[PDB]
Formats: C-alpha cells, structure tokens, sequence
C-alpha cells in the first residue's frame, strides 16, 4: 500500500484485592494483528499472531518477551503514580492505555511517530508531532512532562521510532509481503428494504476488502448525504478481510436521485452505484 | 473516568445460504471501560465454543473485540449476541439479521 | 519490535 503502520497497543485494568493488574499488550502492522502478551495467560511470553511473526528467530521472542515484561512493571507503577497524582482511592479499579508506533511510506521514508498515553480513558500524555515536546492534558500529567522532560524521553522516543520502529515495519512487510502488501478492492452491491408505502432502505455494501480504510458515502442530487446517512462502523470479516455498509432512508420512487460513493485504495477509480433493480 | 456504550454489530462472515457452514460474528466496539460480558445466543440459548479477539483500542482509546464461532445458518434458527457492560441498565440483546 | 516506555 502507499503507506504503513507498525502499532502497539497496552492496556493494564488494576484490580484491587484480586492481585496484580490484568496488562494485555498487542502489536499491529496497519490492520493486521502479529503479537500479543496477556498477564493471565499461563506462558508469560510473547507469542505470535500471525504466520510471518513466526519466522524470527529464538532471540527475538526472548527480547520482545523481556521488553513487554518491563513495560508491564512500569505500567504497574504508573497505575500507583496515578493513584496519587490524582488523589485517588486505593479501592478504585483503574484503566491505563499507552500506545506508540510509526507510519512510513511506500518509499521506505519515515512520515510520523506516535507515543502517548491515556488514564481512564482520557488524554493523559502525548508525544507532539515534530517528536520534541509533549502535550500533557491536566495538572498530573505536567509533573510527568516536566520528569520526562529532564530526562530527555522525548529523544530517546524520537530515536526509536524514526530507527528501530522503521526497521523493524520494513522487515516485517518483507517477511509478510504475499498478505500484507496486499489492496483488495471492496466487492460492492446494494440492496433495497421498503419500510412502508412512502419510504425504504437503501443499503450499499463494501464487502472482502483489506486494508481496512475506505470511504463510503451516499448523495442526492449529487450532494452530501452526512446528516441523514446510516454508517456502521468498519468490522472485521474475521478471515482478514473488513465490511461496511451505508444506507438511506429515500422516499418512494426516489431511488434514482442516490449514488453511493466508495474509495478505497485497492480500487483503480473510485467507484459510483446506482439502485438498478 | 470517562465511559462509553459499546456499539454492537451481529452478521456473518460470508452471505448466509440455509445449510452451508458459515461463521457468527458479534463486534462490539466503542466502549470504555474494558470488562464486558458477550455471548452469542442460539434460539435463546448461549453458544459454547466461542473465541473473540485480543483487546486492543482505537484512536480515541476507547475498546473493541470481535466475538466469532462457526455455524451452519438455517430458515428457522434464531442468533443473536448478547452484551453486558457497566453503561448498560440490562444486558442488550441484538439479534442477527441476515440483511444487516 | 517493541520500543520503551518510563515512569509517571
Ligand atoms: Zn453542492
């Protein structure tokens, strides 16, 4: 594709009076899942989540495994910093998400890095765009910045994602080149669902496709249909492949004046349908 | 803390065709936070060999996780998913529509 | 492969 991904994903759930923090940490390449660590699980390794993954060798699982292990610990800690950054109690059940990761283009060169945090599901830390400096949300978070700050994390993430995060995705695309490269078209068709003698449904689908980006949208008369648009969000097939669907509500006999409208980066034009019964 | 309702979508994976073996799926998506309960119902009754996905987020933090099994759809059987979360006064029941 | 992350 034109351009790439190489995500991690972290998730720890405190768990007061039922023992240590449930830390589940998965790692993505655009759409397609590759590893996963889970706290409860019985092997406390890194394991592999798609084929290609499997091909590293021994050294590899052994360092991810370490590194995620150490993430885990920190995390843990910071659950306990938070605790008190926010004068929170003890008996609380608490949420910390981090993710980071790079995007790079079709061209092999870096476009944007990412490493940020959240607490309970709001903002809570975040590396800015030109990598430099951070965007700490509230009063907590401006202690960890200023921390963070003299120790020069922000260098040391920057070193990471524009080396070793670049690495490693073009080594993956290498290794999982026959799917992960891969720009399958939506399969696309409509279908019609009257829902009494003034009105129906209009549902275009987007079916098989991969990555999982794409636009789907209706017009009238050739305009935006965004405020009177039905749109699920896009789901997994479950075999590698993403669905969606849009529909409208048109009044009868009106079918004519809608087009439904489907970019997507398998595509060699964008495509334009039209209700033909 | 902030907290979000899960989206809940039921379908499966390929066009259902009565008799020809197919896959269920429930993705419940958009929630915060992550403990929540999903099962795939079978004329009321809960499916048994049922996998779903690693936990992971999207870009605004919030959770989803694709619930899945096999299953041979039919003119008669009645599927659904049924989803428990904190956010919810009682558990949502969506059920499958073949069109949907 | 997985970078690192510091304290709060
Ligand atoms: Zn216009």
């Amino acid at each position: 594709a034109g351009s790439h991904s190489m995500r991690y994903f972290y998730t720890s759930v405190s768990r007061p009076g039922r023992g240590e923090p449930r830390f589940i940490a998965v790692g993505y390449v655009d759409d397609t899942q590759f590893v996963r660590f889970d706290s409860d699980a019985a092997s406390q390794r890194m394991e592999p989540r798609a084929p290609w993954i499997e091909q590293e060798g021994p050294e590899y699982w052994d360092e991810e495994t370490g590194k995620v292990k150490a993430h885990s610990q920190t995390d843990r800690e910071n659950l306990r910093i938070a605790l008190r950054y926010y004068n929170q109690s003890e008996a609380g059940s608490h949420t910390l998400q981090m993710m980071f990761g790079c995007d790079v283009g079709s061209d092999g060169r870096f476009l944007r890095g990412y490493h940020q945090y959240a607490y309970d599901g709001k903002d809570y830390i975040a590396l800015k765009e030109d990598l430099r400096s951070w965007t700490a949300a509230d009063m907590a978070a401006q202690i960890t910045k200023r921390k963070w700050e003299a120790a020069h994390v922000a260098e040391q993430q920057r070193a990471y994602l524009e080396g070793t995060c670049v690495d490693g995705l073009r080594r993956y695309l290498e290794n999982g080149k026959e799917t992960l490269q891969r720009t399958d078209p939506p399969k696309t068709h409509m279908t019609h669902h009257p829902i009494s003698d003034h009105e129906a449904t209009l549902r275009c689908w987007a079916l098989g496709f991969y990555p999982a980006e794409i636009t789907l949208t209706w017009q009238r008369d050739g305009e935006d249909q965004t405020q009177d648009t039905e749109l699920v969000e896009t789901r997994p097939a479950g075999d590698g492949t993403f669905q969606k669907w849009a529909a409208v509500v048109v009044p009868s006999g009106e079918e004519q004046r809608y087009t439904c409208h489907v970019q997507h980066e398998g595509l060699p034009k964008p495509l334009t349908l039209r209700w033909e019964p | 803390a902030i907290q979000r309702t899960p989206k809940i979508q039921v379908y499966s994976r390929h066009p259902a065709e009565n008799g020809k073996s197919n896959f269920l799926n429930c993705y419940v998506s958009g929630f915060h936070p992550s403990d929540i309960e999903v099962d795939l119902l079978k004329n009321g009754e809960r499916i048994e060999k049922v996998e779903h996905s690693d936990l992971s987020f999207s870009k605004d933090w919030s959770f989803y996780l694709l619930y899945y099994t096999e299953f041979t759809p039919t003119e008669k059987d009645e599927y659904a998913c049924r989803v428990n979360h904190v956010t919810l006064s009682q558990p949502k029941i969506v059920k499958w529509d073949r069109d949907m | 492969r997985a970078g690192f992350v510091a304290n709060f």
